């Protein structure tokens, strides 16, 4: 809900941090399922990737895109 | 064991072929590895593999799609030649055993020249002269008989020698035949081919010499409808007669597609299996490039399942078998977006059937056959080989043998699957996952512990311990059998520095301490048991700690809160006993503490427990 | 975890670094951090025997379990398919040691196509700018720093050679057709070589032309059709007799 509305302070290039949060949260989620969610999470991680390209720390973003696309595989 | 003598020998050969690919060695000839067992059986099977080798021994384009090789006119042409070379050589052996009683008998005296053999073959099969022969004889036999059976045996040179000694009698046939022997692909030039066909059709359409008729339209590939039944009375003689008549790019012409389809569509199994001889039909399909049909067909004969599966594998490891994309289709089918003259084999189902027979008590051999499915997946994405190993372990329950037994000393003796892939983390969880879903926690723990997945091992170990925490640990009980495995998991998890998240892990070592608290309590070692509970700082004993201990209970695993009732009572009964034996004030103070704690904690059987706790404190005073 | 089990299966420099490892070094020195990484890496590639460094472990765990199976098309295929899925998500980060072991394990389980697909993916991810294609198109000037980019693709291409090599080896003597339709050994040959001809990696196809030439497969190379191979030869002709003959 935060990544779509883009109400301040969650605007502009600061949304790079919103994706980092989403990566951490979802990553901790699949790691908590594989230790022991649907289309809408895959819809998000892919939509979260548009944000990283729309923002394109040149190497941080690049490394982060490959962490998102890794989670999209883990859910599908 | 569910494997017959023949099937077992094949399994061993398939283990070799797997051992070679598992150690990266040279890809040996599978067809040779299968014919190695065939010689241990009757020649009915040996002569099959001979056909399989010769029909698959065609120059291919490595790393090319299967459908492409089989659609290419290039390859389709060589199939016809490899078959004709088999029908000719096969017939040549029939001609030997016809003259000599045994192949060995012919060999000791020496195989005679194809010419003298054929001559010594005509003596028997026509002892008296037929009155309808033409063009005289040659060294005591009709010239056309010699030419036919020489061409039938495949020795065109031997046939041309016959022609050279009858130059005057045969007329213009010499210059025509000499061209056929020269031109490749057993075809003449359109101009000369036209000259002879029209001559034959002119006044020789019905000649009293059947051998003359046969040779002419074998050379000219004419009169495709006339099966020359006078000379081609056997089935192989028919196949050979037609494969010498097929053509490639409108009247009086037959092509492989028409012939191959014409045979099985109009004259199906029914026509070729009335004599209850199965290989006859198989040879008809295999020597016409219809490998999928012949494989499915022969796979239904319950006595020849082994052979049909392997001839499928050979075609599969040679990029020649046309697999069916969808796994929901029948065993034999024609894809909707493919030409009607080709068929497809549901290879996945094929192996799945063969395996179910001996997968129950012969797992090792089953895996060897499951490996060929390594390159395929299913609709859900799982690797077919990996899934087949999961299902085979769920059913067979052969964990130590197939997955590798992880002893209680910290060793992992590898299993049979370790040979095929080194990434054994998923299936061990797959097998552990279902057994977990079937309430088989004690097994799911051993399995999860085999894959060093402590998050799940300790989780399940928490569930198996909480019920047994206050119970009496007695020889061979369910407590001993679970406590002793938990301790064997505590050592191996400390010596190897392994641990799950602190929530799962903290509870696991906490229960182990409590299990010690009751094992000491039930033994009468009151002093020793009191000391343990004091360390855990789980139950307050001085009024100052009540506030913090009460807050901790809120976030402690319910596997602990469950056993709070028995802990308070044992601890109370401990102080209770020590009282009957200043110190009195100290026990009295601690007695109070337990009550106030229990009063502020909502827990299991708080009613009966809180009452008993208060009574035991009153008797102290 | 099982400690000495790791130790026994270590190097000597790894075994001797752990021997004289102090807590100070672990806490505040690089060699200590490096060894910690080595050790965790070992226990991860054994239960398989940062969402990038986490996924890579699970992938090794999936692949390790696959090899521990009795061969269940459903379970084996699932584990393999997933292992590949995961590895590809972290393709750009894979080290030559992890890639090699993975490919080898997949090769042992007859997962040829899959192995090849991983190698190509890894090659494309370690160089999305195609610095390698331009470095080859520029004659490979020494002292240039695209060599690294080309080397990281060559390690993937070599591993692809091993896959195809082991494929023809594993299926040496196996027939391409049985009873009419194709065998399973044949379909894996087609599925593998499909992945090959389905690629758009150009440095890869150059490396494969060179490879075909090496192995002597005039069979397949003369049958490509494409000009791409002609144009490639037109540059390398005045240079080698064997190429000029092609």
């Amino acid at each position: 809900n935060v990544l779509d509305t883009q109400e301040a302070p969650f605007t502009g290039r600061r949304r790079k941090l919103v994706v980092q949060w989403i990566a951490m949260a979802v990553d901790m989620w699949v790691r908590e399922v594989e230790r022991r969610m649907g289309s809408w999470v895959s819809e998000l991680l892919g939509r979260a990737d548009q944000v990283l390209t729309q923002i394109a720390d040149a190497e941080e973003i690049a490394s982060l895109r490959r962490t998102v696309k890794g989670l999209k595989r883990s859910v599908d | 064991s569910s494997l017959d003598n023949i099937e077992m020998a094949y399994a061993r050969q398939i283990y070799i072929y797997n051992e070679k690919i598992v150690n990266g060695h040279l890809q040996p000839n599978l067809v040779d590895l299968c014919a190695s067992v065939a010689e241990l059986d009757d020649k009915s099977i040996s002569d099959m593999w001979t056909m399989v080798k010769q029909m698959t021994d065609v120059l291919l384009t490595p790393a090319t799609d299967a459908l492409k090789n089989r659609s290419s006119v290039e390859v389709r042409m060589e199939f016809v030649r490899q078959a004709l070379a088999y029908l000719e050589q096969s017939y040549k052996n029939y001609t030997l055993v016809t003259v000599f009683g045994n192949l060995h008998q012919a060999q000791l005296g020496g195989v005679p020249g194809t010419y003298q053999l054929v001559r010594s073959f005509l003596n028997i099969k026509l002892p008296a002269p037929l009155p309808g022969l033409q063009d005289g004889e040659v060294e005591g036999h009709p010239v056309w008989a010699l030419i036919y059976y020489c061409m039938r045996c495949g020795d065109l040179l031997a046939a041309s020698q016959v022609v050279n000694r009858a130059q005057h009698q045969l007329g213009e046939f010499k210059t025509w035949f000499q061209e056929y022997m020269n031109s490749k692909d057993r075809r003449l030039s359109p101009a000369t081919e036209n000259k002879l066909r029209l001559h034959y059709r002119r006044a020789l359409r019905n000649n009293t010499d059947p051998y003359k008729r046969a040779v002419y339209c074998i050379i000219g590939r004419c009169d495709v409808t006339d099966n020359q039944s006078e000379v081609a009375d056997k089935t192989e003689d028919y196949l050979w007669l037609k494969l010498n008549q097929v053509c490639f790019d409108p009247q009086d012409r037959l092509t492989l597609s028409q012939f191959q389809k014409q045979l099985l569509e109009d004259y199906g199994e029914s026509h070729f299996t009335v004599n209850q001889q199965p290989f006859l039909y198989f040879q008809v399909l295999f020597l016409t490039a219809q490998f999928e049909a012949a494989v499915a067909f022969l796979f239904r004969m319950e006595r020849l399942r082994c052979h049909a599966v392997h001839v499928a594998l050979v075609l599969f490891e040679l990029k020649l078998l046309l697999k069916s994309s969808g796994q929901s289709a029948q065993l034999l089918s024609h894809e909707p977006g493919d030409p009607p003259c080709l068929r497809r084999l549901n290879f996945v189902r094929l192996l799945m059937l063969y395996t179910r027979k001996f997968e129950s008590t012969d797992p090792r051999e089953a895996l060897q056959y499951f490996y060929f499915l390594r390159d395929e997946k299913d609709s859900q994405g799982e690797n077919m080989f990996l899934r087949c190993v999961s299902e085979l372990v769920i059913e067979s329950r052969e964990f130590d043998m197939i997955l590798g037994k992880l002893e209680n000393d910290g060793s992992r003796k590898p299993g049979v699957i370790d040979k095929f892939t080194s990434d054994t983390k998923p299936i061990i969880n797959k097998v552990a996952s279902v057994a977990e879903n079937k309430g088989l926690f004690e097994e799911a723990a051993k399995l999860y512990d085999l894959a060093k997945n402590a998050d799940k091992v300790l989780e399940l170990m928490n569930k198996l311990l909480s019920p047994v925490v206050p119970q009496i640990s007695a020889p061979q009980s369910n407590k001993e059998r679970l406590k002793n495995m938990a301790l064997s998991i505590a050592e191996r998890y400390r010596a190897q520095g392994i641990s799950a998240n602190k929530f799962v892990d903290s509870t696991f070592y906490l229960l182990l301490d409590l299990i010690t608290f009751f094992d000491e309590y039930h033994s009468g070692h009151i002093d020793r048991a009191f000391d343990i509970i004091e360390r855990l700082k789980l139950v307050p004993l001085n009024q100052e700690s009540v506030e913090e201990r009460v807050a901790a209970f809120r976030n402690f695993s319910d596997e602990i809160r469950h056993n709070l009732s028995e802990v308070l009572l044992a601890t109370m009964n401990i102080l209770f006993t020590q009282f009957k034996r200043d110190r009195d004030s100290q026990l009295r103070s601690q007695a109070r503490t337990l009550i106030t704690f229990a009063g502020m904690i909502p827990y299991r059987t708080s009613g009966d427990t809180n009452a008993r706790l208060v009574q035991m404190e009153v008797l102290m005073n | 975890e099982r400690v000495s089990d790791i130790y026994a299966r270590l190097d000597a420099v790894s075994q001797q670094q752990l021997k004289d490892l102090t807590y100070e070094q672990l806490f505040s020195q690089t060699p200590g951090k490096e060894l910690a990484k080595v050790l965790v890496k070992a226990i991860v590639n054994r239960n398989i025997a940062a969402p990038d460094d986490v996924v890579t472990f699970k992938a090794q765990e999936q692949l390790q379990r696959a090899s521990e199976q009795a061969h269940n098309a459903p379970v084996l295929r699932a584990l393999l398919a997933e292992s590949l899925r995961l590895f590809e998500q972290v393709a750009g980060s894979l080290t030559p040691a992890n890639l090699t072991t993975a490919v080898e394990q997949m090769i042992s389980l007859k997962y040829y196509a899959g192995a090849i697909q991983l190698c190509l993916t890894v090659a494309q991810q370690k160089d999305r700018g195609n610095t390698a294609l331009s470095w080859v198109n520029d004659g490979k000037p020494a002292n240039d720093s695209r060599k690294k980019a080309f080397d990281e693709r060559k390690i993937c291409y070599n591993l692809i050679h091993q896959v195809l090599d082991k494929l023809e080896s594993d299926f040496a003597g196996e027939p391409e057709l049985v009873d009419g339709r194709p065998t399973l050994a044949a379909t894996k040959r087609m599925e593998a070589y499909n992945v090959v001809n389905d690629s758009s990696d150009e440095v890869f196809h150059f490396d494969m032309y060179e490879w075909y030439i090496e192995k002597g497969w005039t069979d397949r190379i003369l049958s490509i059709d494409s000009p791409h191979v002609i144009t490639y030869l037109q540059r390398l002709a005045e240079t080698d007799f064997r190429h000029a003959e092609l």
